This record gives C-alpha cells, structure tokens and sequence, in this order.
C-alpha cells in the first residue's frame, strides 16, 4: 500500500558520530580510498551492505594517523553504515 | 523481490560535491588530498555505469540550488541516485564553501513523497565529513 | 595493530532518526515482530545485515497505523540499520 | 571475512523490558512490551543465547546492570546482544524514573574498556522512539 517517505536510502558515512574524518594530502581521504579499491574489487561479487563492512575493515585496520602534534597522532578511524534500505543492492 | 531492479536503461547519476577551497570567514582550512578522491570516485562510479557529475566548490546555496535541482528531474529510466559530499562537516552538518548546511535540507529533497520518479529506488549519500571533534585512539591486539 | 574502540559495535534502531516508534498493544512492536519473524526463517540461511534489510522490508510495507486521532492515523515507520562492524555476522 | 562464531557460547542477549515508568517521566505505560520481551526471549534461545531478562529497570539499574555486564568474562563467549525496550528520544533510553544516554551505556562495552568483547561483534537492538516526527508514507 505505501513505503516511509525515509524509506529505501542509504548513508555511507565516513565515521562514527562525534568524530573527526582523516584525510591523507596524496592519497584521499581513508575512507574514499577504501570505497574506491574495495568497490573495484567487489561489486560484481558482493552486496553493497558487505562491500561496505569490507570498507569498515579496511578503514578500520589499514589505517592509522601520522602526526608531528602528539594529539593528533596514532589515531584510529571506523565508517558508520546507515541503512534504511528495503531491499540488497548488486550492481552485478 | 528482496533486490532493487538495476535493470533501468541508466543506473542513474552519481553526484560529487567536492569542495577543497573555503572562504576565509568561516575559518576552515583547504582539505588537500580531495581532489584525489573526486577523480578516484569519477572512475569507480563510471565502471558501476552511473552518469557521473563532478562539481567543485561550491557554496552552501549552489549545493541547496544543484539538489533541489537535480531532484527535480525525471529518473524514470533510472536505477538508483548517488550523492557524494567531500566536505568539512560537523553531526548532521555539511560545509559548503561559505557555510553550514543541514544534511537534512538536502536529503529531503529525495524523499518518497518529494521525488516520485525515486520511489522505492535506492538512494545513496556517501559522505566524507567530519561529525564532530573526538579522536579514536584505538586499542591493541 | 590496532582498531578502532568504536569498531565492531552495529546499532539496529526501530526507527529512523528523529521519528516516532510504534508498537501494537497487543502484538507487540512493529520492529521486534519482524525481527523476530525474520530472524525465525532466515538465521539459518542468512547474514546479520541481510536479516536486519529483510526486517527493514517488512517495518516499511506490511504495518500502517491506525488512529482515531487523525495527527497519528495510516503512519508508517522505517528502522535504521548502523553498522560499525568490520566482517560479515553468521548466526552458523 | 566474517566473526569468528564457534567459541563455546553464542554470548549473551540482555534484555531490558521497560513497561511501567513513573508519572513523574510523563510516559505512559508501554503496552505489548511483555509481547516483545517473550518474543525476544525465544528467539534468542533458539541461536542459543544465554537470554537474561530484566524489567522495569531505572535509570540507575540500568547503568549499574550495564556496568556489571561489562566486567564479566566474555573470553568463551562469540558475541554480545543487548535488546533495549522502552520509551526514548534522539540518543536517549529511559529507565523507568528518567532518561538515559545510549552513548553512556555503550561505552562500556567499548573496545578499550570491555576487553574480552575486543574484535567481538556487539549488537543492540533499541525499540524506543527517537523523537516525535511521523512517517506520512507515500503511495505505491
């Protein structure tokens, strides 16, 4: 009969609510560079949710901040899927 | 039945608001690095077969102005949205060049009731932005 | 070497943010009813994220509130999906 | 990659099943709830959790059930389920005599706080309202 009007999206954000997102100045951003490869790789194999956790992991293990200010430095970072989704996704 | 039908003629756009350069009033810094990005995600997206649209900087009423546009074009023919916001931000929040901007404002754009020819499609919004100004400090294995 | 703190936490709310969450007084929530239901048939042959979509699926098309107060009659509700984990959830 | 889920128990699944709140609250009485908190409670049985079922909690309860939770031993458990039943609002729970942060009951089971859940999933599942905005659908 009817679907929420906040129905069927999605939000990749590129970090947990609160906290800052890290950037690299030749490389991109962690997380869109993530994305990217982890994109490539996948998305004539995977669902978009578990491309996603696959960019959660990357994000979260390959990465860590490098800072000559010690509070900026050895810093971590996770992305925060949010899906309000109805249905799996393929680009495939 | 519980997969968004990708066989529409188009996947459908895939927007980039990339926005590195700010004014100096608002006191945020250049966001070096991002135009990698920008191009990096123009060749993903193009292999996913989207329309790609790349924008650069653009103020807080260009990106209000470009949504509500592009929210009012026809995507009958199309599988899906996808917007793409490389920005400073705080919760909620995206930067564009002059100003803050509710994530929400352009969303809403997009939703069920206001984007008919998106119904029931997929609408994605990834975003590169901070959403406040804790650090994760992490822990051991 | 190291992860995230606020890695490998998944948050599945009832509702989008900002929105109300119904719940039938007699059947119970419209959320935990499809959950459970979902959870019945398919943690067996499902992923967690996959589960949680189904659940999204039959929040947004099967329920629709009925009122006698017409502010609060025929609403519909989404849940919303935060994934911060970092590899794929098998009940198996 | 997916978790590793063959360790000896499933883990846990608390649920906290809030009906009855104080007038003070200005909540009205949560009807169905115990339909849930039954619903869950099989459910999770059938994953084979160790399901403990918790009612009419406050505020402090809840923190102090939270906290003690954290400090268990979770080595030999695959995964920590938390199923929260009650009014809210935005990153708000409530107990029955006033509200929670969900960010202060989380952040126990933080990866540097709660280390035998370290690299473990933890889910939570949050039936409470999030504000006061409704849905008007649209037709299909």
């Amino acid at each position: 009969h009817k679907i929420p009007v906040e129905a069927d999206f999605l939000y990749a954000y590129s970090t947990a609510p609160g906290y800052y997102s890290w950037r690299n100045s030749k490389d991109g951003s962690w997380f869109i560079q993530s994305l990217c490869a982890m994109l490539k790789q996948y998305a004539d194999k995977l669902e978009f949710m578990h491309i996603l956790t696959r960019v959660n992991r990357k994000v979260a293990t390959e990465f860590e901040s490098f800072s000559f200010d010690a509070t900026f430095h050895a810093k971590k970072q996770i992305p925060c899927i949010v899906s309000m989704l109805t249905k799996e996704l393929y680009f495939y | 039945d519980n997969s968004y039908k990708m066989d529409y003629p188009e996947m459908g756009l895939c927007i980039i608001i990339n926005n590195k350069n700010f004014h100096k009033s608002t006191g945020m810094t250049s966001r070096s690095g991002t135009d990698v990005d920008a191009a990096n995600l123009r060749e993903t997206f193009r292999n996913l077969k989207y329309e790609v649209r790349n924008k650069n900087d653009l103020t807080r009423e260009e990106i209000v102005e470009l949504m509500r546009d592009v929210s009012k074009e026809d995507h009958s023919k199309r599988s899906s949205f996808v917007c793409v916001l490389l920005s400073h931000g705080e919760e909620g929040i995206i930067f564009g060049t002059n100003g803050p901007v509710d994530l929400k404002k352009i969303t809403n754009f997009f939703r069920g009731d206001r984007c008919r020819s998106l119904t029931g499609k997929p609408k994605l919004f990834i975003i590169q932005a901070c959403r406040g100004t804790e650090l994760d400090c992490g822990i051991e294995t």
